[PDB]
């Protein structure tokens, strides 16, 4: 139930979690329905997560890192600003070290196959294909969408397009950076991204 | 003419949210120095 209880991927972890708990209760004095402490789950799976070449790495490369959806679309004016200020962010991190510091999953609010791909090819990251069903289970998770056509519920739109969220290993938000929110400090709220505590495990 | 939903949300509900709880489990470990032994003898033991 982190951040919010009517999400797809929160229903499937609770149902998927309680089924490995009815199961080891039938195989053994346990708690019913399983704490949120937990709950565990793989959020990308095997197949979602690919840079260029439309190559897939697995999540294990995840690990040691900061990670974080960059909710967006091609269209959307909003976003064309914020495009060449997260490239510059995003370059100048993974540069200054031995290793790469943070990550960027992109989330794509596209309108089709060729409005995926002229926006996929001036950025380097990873992303999620628009065309797999994922990319409509983490907007309703973090609930971030655009203009109202899916109905929340009782919720309201926590950001519009666009958004960069930085996520931990079991779903939760860890902190969001205000481009467009309550603090609306488009541009700069990319500096308030620390990585030494949203560091996916 | 067509029905704009509703979107928005009040300040509470937006910012005091349920939070994830600190993970703090560390107790305050120290290690007793051993003692010496008591090599020491009166003087009527020395010489007497």
């Amino acid at each position: 139930s982190q951040p919010v209880f009517a999400s797809p991927l929160n229903v499937e972890k609770r149902r998927l979690n309680e089924e490995r708990a009815l199961m080891q209760a039938q195989k053994a004095n346990i708690q019913l329905p399983p704490n949120y402490g937990d709950m565990d789950l793989i959020l990308f799976p095997e197949g979602s997560l690919k840079n260029s070449n439309n190559t897939v790495i697995p999540q294990s490369h995840l690990k040691g890192k900061s990670v974080a959806l960059y909710f967006a679309d091609g269209a959307d004016p909003k976003c064309a600003s914020l495009l060449p200020f997260l490239l510059n962010y995003y370059r100048t991190m993974n540069e200054g070290g031995a290793n790469q510091k943070i990550e960027i999953i992109f989330v794509s609010l596209d309108r089709d196959r060729e409005a995926f791909e002229s926006h996929r090819a001036h950025m380097p990251w990873l992303s999620i294909d628009l065309e797999n069903p994922l990319t409509e289970i983490l907007k309703r998770h973090f609930r971030v969408m655009k203009e109202y056509e899916v109905p929340t519920y009782g919720y309201g739109s926590r950001t519009g397009v666009p958004s960069v969220i930085v996520i931990g290993s079991d779903g939760r938000e860890a902190q969001f950076l205000p481009i467009c929110s309550g603090l609306e400090e488009g541009d700069r709220a990319l500096l308030r991204w620390d990585w030494r505590n949203t560091k996916f495990a | 003419p067509p029905t704009l939903p509703f979107h928005g949300e009040s300040a509470y509900r937006t910012d005091y949210v349920p939070k994830p709880l600190p993970e703090v489990a560390k107790p305050v470990e120290v290690k007793l120095p051993p003692t010496l032994p008591f090599n020491a003898q009166s003087c009527y033991r020395s010489e007497y």
